[PDB]
């Protein structure tokens, strides 16, 4: 289906793909924001009377927004999450219409068993709790997460970017009680600048920064107390794609001396998706700010790359504000939220 | 009216038939004789015929399993306390339907299990399952760049009959022993298996030689495939290494002899654990970890 | 006079004489015939010979080992500046002194590499060679009790033969398949191998599956074994994990194939590195690690 019914009536759309593929939005946090916004003005403006030619034209919007953009998963989740509310309440309401349903507890085995109305109010109240989750995750990572940090023990940090794990950072230097000296990979062709203004940041509190050029890392192993991600997105066998630069090398650094790998995240950052390669899922960066001149740039093509992909044989905990969890069960708080044919859109 | 005779019928058929689903569809054929009506005849007489039939076998697992689903069907049809006639029909009719997901599900996996295989990738494959082939060769059909390397499995020569059937559909191949399989893992993008059974803790029940693959894997960090349709989950925990069902020999070792015939004996189904497994892909979506086992318990409600 | 044809007469004979013994006995012979007092005339000639012999070797490295030794010990004659004519008659009997110290030698093992061989011990042993085994039977000779267990070697079926002459001695034994090797480390105590050449590094120069059973053992911290006679140095470094001297396939991969002919082809010569080795054993005391390249450091001065 095409954008040629929602022109005048929907003119955002076309925005946002503006704002995609020029990369003038930012953060995963924001793009989940102006789909938010987007699936508000669709419901709110639209004409449908009719529910399942609603729920696949919503699904072939999200279908042409993800091929829009790859790297917005936050997008993508934000649509299936509500696709998934929509679902649950339709399958609720077909029961009445009609008119045990209740076996033991709530499966999966869709391949066993076969199978007016305020609807559109529980639509528009699922968009407004997705936003109130989305706007208070912290509250429920910091009663999970500061509790297995310890006193005079060093913490090694690479992706800096996240907004997410610095106020969990804060928040754990704000008890009195609790010491820890952070190390701060560069991450040098990206998150350079990001890493300067989170080690302004540590000070700017007094907490023992410590800035670390990409060669170090090991030269510090051995020293190190736990490792700690800035996650951008986290998959269905519990891997990650990272806010750029600097992770890969020092969780696989982290596993050689069997230093502890710590991750935090969201479930509207979780993805129902599986990263069969990494070669496609991962962005790659602009090789002008390494090196200038162009006449050398015949000869000299150089390899940079933004987003980095780190392995579940690695991290361990994806706290959450739900809670902590363990790689080899993060599918299932993933299903508790996705349904499975909402995947392929 | 034998069960065991019926499976016995397929020899130059399979394929299509997958070893399972023959006994299933075996099973359903059987109760639609004597009514499902009754469930103190039925039932009991239907349990008699699958003990009748684990005592027949030799070295088969993935049949024990397939009955278990079976039976679970049959209890959940009239779980609603509906007629007890609509009900029966609907059971009867999950028969030929059953062989019929067979295939529904192999063209789910085929366009699903696609995608990890990359481009120019080089991959040493593993045992024979249906599934796994049918990945290779539906790659072929979308016209994909991977080179093959084949195993010398020794059960009844395996490896030969893998290779064969690679050569007739147009893919370079060249045979590897499984002695020299470790010298492999660095002309290798990754590795792949077919899988006789998956285990309850989430570890693999396969052929003559698969562990030593998985820990060599581990080793050199190489990614570790199981490629399977999804009916082959038994509530089976294999707790040690060299624990396993069996009706010949647990390793057994031999007198002095000079006429050479007691030799041959070793281990020829083995078991590795959770951690060697990369990636799993059945057509219940694409999962690895905790998954078999949320199959399970979800299953016998248990 | 020719070396080759010496070295094809040994078919029926071999063992005791060992390959490279027989070999070193040729470079011998040829020496002593054309006058070894001229050191222009002959030296050239004698590289000749070893560079033909080279040029005709398929699939064997300590033959270019042996021919070294040799050398050495013809060069290290007159280094005192001796008599030209009594150093050359040293350096002629030195040759039957060669193989007749291949004798004391496994005299020297038999009774020191007994040791390592513990009361009721489970062996499972790969890679044949004439030390391992000589251990073996004069353990029995000892009367001690071990048990052993056969690994199934593709080179030429080799597996087979070690099974066979296990038999020939009063040794319970049985089959096991390389493929299946990792469900055998848990009930094996020890793990025996017989080396091809040892390594300037300190690693191991072997056949069609060793290193997977370095590998193996690593994980499963049951101990590694090498056993030889001490004339198979090289000044040999393998970099990687597949390089080597090789006259056939450094791994081959072959187009589309009907009638089924090209297939075999697999790394027959397989390197491990210097960490899998718990202990080595030779007639220079016992002694494992740096100690190979001490003694490449002592012989080659540089």
């Amino acid at each position: 289906h095409p954008n040629a019914a929602t022109s005048d009536v929907n003119v955002t759309i076309d925005t946002f793909v503006a704002k995609l593929k020029r990369r003038q939005v930012q953060g995963s946090y924001a793009i989940a924001l102006e789909t938010l916004q987007l699936l508000m003005r669709f419901i709110s403006a639209a004409r449908w009377n009719h529910v399942n030619d609603l729920i696949e034209q919503i699904r072939d919007l999200g279908n042409s927004l993800e091929k829009a953009h790859p790297t917005a998963f936050s997008c993508g989740n934000v649509i299936r999450r509500i696709l998934a509310v929509l679902r649950d309440e339709v399958e609720e309401d077909t029961m009445s219409t009609t008119v045990v349903a209740e076996p033991l507890i709530s499966s999966m085995f869709n391949l066993l068993q076969k199978p007016k109305t305020d609807y559109r109010q529980v639509a528009i109240q699922g968009i407004k709790d997705l936003i109130d989750e989305i706007k208070n995750i912290d509250e429920g990572i910091q009663q999970i997460a500061i509790d297995l940090i310890h006193d005079h023990e060093i913490l090694l940090t690479p992706t800096p970017d996240s907004k997410t794990v610095l106020k969990f950072l804060i928040t754990a230097r704000e008890r009195s009680n609790r010491t820890f000296t952070v190390l701060v990979t560069e991450g040098f062709p990206n998150n350079t600048k990001n890493a300067h203004e989170f080690a302004k940041k540590l000070a700017q509190h007094n907490i023992e920064t410590l800035v670390v050029p990409d060669s170090a890392v090991f030269a510090l192993m051995s020293r190190v107390g736990k490792v700690i991600i800035g996650t951008k997105a986290v998959f269905v066998n519990g891997g990650t794609i990272s806010s750029n630069s600097g992770v890969s090398s020092v969780c696989e650094c982290a596993r050689e001396f069997r230093t502890p790998v710590f991750a935090v995240a969201g479930l509207y950052k979780l993805s129902p998706l599986y990263p069969f390669d990494v070669e496609k899922f991962v962005e790659f960066g602009g090789s002008q700010r390494i090196l200038p001149r162009m006449d050398p740039r015949k000869r000299l093509d150089t390899v940079n790359q933004i987003t980095d992909y780190v392995p579940p044989e690695n991290i361990d905990i994806y706290i959450t504000n739900v809670g902590g969890f363990n790689p080899s069960f993060i599918y299932r708080i993933a299903w508790d939220n996705y349904k499975q044919i909402d995947v392929h859109l | 009216f034998n069960i065991t005779e019926t499976y016995l019928r397929f020899l130059e058929e399979d394929t299509e038939m997958t070893m399972p689903i023959a006994a299933i569809e075996a099973l359903v054929t059987l109760l639609r004789i004597k009514t499902p009506e009754t469930a103190a005849e039925m039932i009991n007489t239907i349990k008699s015929s699958t003990e009748e039939l684990i005592k027949s076998i030799p070295n088969s697992v993935s049949l024990r399993a397939g009955c278990d689903i079976f039976m679970r069907f049959v209890l959940r049809n009239l779980h609603l306390y509906g007629d007890w006639e609509n009900c029966k029909q609907h059971l009867i009719e999950n028969g030929q339907l059953f062989v019929s997901r067979a295939k529904k599900s192999r063209n789910k996996i085929a366009e699903i299990g696609v995608d990890f295989i990359a481009d120019d990738d080089i991959i040493l494959v593993h045992g024979y399952s249906r599934a796994v082939f049918s990945l290779l060769n539906h790659a072929a059909n979308k016209f994909i760049r991977f080179r093959c390397v084949v195993t010398e499995s020794r059960p009844s020569k395996q490896g030969n009959q893998l290779y064969t059937l690679l050569e007739q559909k147009g893919i370079p191949v060249t045979l590897i022993v499984d002695s020299a399989v470790g010298a492999v893992i660095d002309k290798v993008d990754k590795v792949f298996v077919g899988a006789e059974g998956v285990a309850e803790s989430g570890g693999i029940i396969n052929l003559v030689g698969t562990y030593s693959v998985g820990v060599l894997a581990h080793n050199a960090r190489k990614p570790f495939y199981v490629v399977t349709e999804s009916h082959k989950f038994v509530r089976m925990f294999p707790l040690s290494s060299d624990d396993l069902p069996m009706a010949g020999p647990p390793l057994d070792f031999t007198r002095r002899t000079d006429d050479l015939e007691d030799a041959l004996r070793g281990p020829t189904i083995d078991y590795t654990a959770q951690e060697y497994i990369t990636a799993l892909i059945t057509d219940l979506g694409v999962l690895t970890p905790s998954a078999v086992s949320e199959e399970l318990i979800k299953m016998w409600y248990d």
